[PDB]
């Protein structure tokens, strides 16, 4: 909610 | 028509614009110059309606 | 420290959570997964956490600011 | 260490900030590397959150001004 | 229900985060944060009945426990408000 | 009559004025300048009378 956190979708 | 469908605005945080002015500023910090101490009382809070 | 408790001293909440320093738009992964390191005797993470980074070199540009400032006074 | 820490920062565009807070918010990014790979992820890109960021930069401003003012007056 | 057995080590962390998708990094701090207050309370179940029993023995039998959160500090008290704030002077 | 007529004063606080003149000054604040610091010392106490 503060911090934002966004990841690889399926290139992992 | 154009106040229903348009809900966002795409602006860039105030904070970061000031301090780019800052940076780009050829004077002391120190001493005082108005257009860095005009730019610091701005208020973004009503963007949208204009 | 008894009379701490004893009376309603303590239970305040501390001074460091007061400033407020976070980070915004982190991006994260999957860590490599694979266990080859120097240290065969600790645990499985530790190890996989080691060769995802590699070994640490220099021992100084890792703040651990109990040598760190021991070195500035050496120097 | 630092070398790479550096990198995982993204570059900022304002002045360079202090050191007072520098080593305070990388140092929370170490802590913050070093719990999320045991978890089993990595991280390899950060913003400064820079809204957070210029309240920091305000602080040497009036500060750096208390140290010099006190000199301006022999008291 | 014991926690101390082997079965259970404090090493349940590590395939959690593994697979799955992760999102803004404020609620999973708050899970592993809820699940180790967990484990330290049934930790301190049995911490305070191992205590029991040690001063049990090393003392007269006749133990009781009581708890004194807050609400009974209400309860019968000293104050010497003088020396108060235990110090040594001189 | 004037001064039975005359209750209050509209005058500005000090304290704004003197603001206004550090942000007006071009030079530091470090260097001392006459006309800062002789209006750094005044009060407004008797503006009634005059």
């Amino acid at each position: 909610s503060a911090t934002g956190g966004q990841a690889i979708r399926n290139v992992g | 028509l154009d106040r229903a469908f348009l809900d966002g605005v795409g602006f860039t945080p105030l904070a970061e614009k000031q301090q780019q002015l800052q940076l780009q500023l050829k004077t002391n910090i120190l001493t005082a110059n108005l257009i860095r101490s005009a730019i610091n009382g701005m208020n973004t809070e009503s963007n949208l309606e204009v | 420290v008894v009379m701490g408790i004893l009376n309603g001293k303590l239970e305040a909440p501390t001074v460091l959570e007061r400033l407020n320093m976070g980070f915004k738009y982190v991006v994260m992964s999957d860590l490599k997964q694979d266990d080859y390191s120097p240290y065969s005797c600790q645990g499985l993470q530790y190890r996989r956490m080691l060769v995802h980074w590699g070994l640490n070199d220099s021992r100084i540009t890792s703040f651990d600011p109990k040598g760190k400032l021991q070195h500035l006074l050496a120097k | 260490n630092d070398a790479l820490m550096d990198s995982i920062i993204q570059h900022r565009r304002g002045p360079p900030l202090p050191i007072i807070d520098r080593t305070l918010n990388r140092l929370l990014l170490h802590t913050y590397m070093l719990m999320f790979g045991l978890m089993g992820k990595s991280i390899d890109s950060t913003k400064i959150d820079p809204t957070l960021s210029w309240r920091a930069i305000l602080e040497s401003n009036d500060q750096r001004i208390a140290q010099l003012s006190e000199l301006l007056t022999a008291v | 229900v014991s926690p101390f057995l082997d079965s259970t080590p404090f090493t349940t962390l590590h395939n959690s985060l593994y697979g799955q998708q992760i999102h803004s990094i404020d609620d999973e701090l708050a899970q592993i944060c809820k699940l180790e207050y967990e484990l330290q309370t049934q930790i301190a179940d049995e911490q305070i009945t191992a205590l029991k029993h040690f001063l049990t023995i090393r003392t007269g039998s006749p133990q009781e426990i009581q708890y004194v959160d807050k609400e009974w500090m209400k309860s019968n008290q000293h104050v010497p408000s003088f020396l108060g704030d235990v110090k040594l002077m001189f």
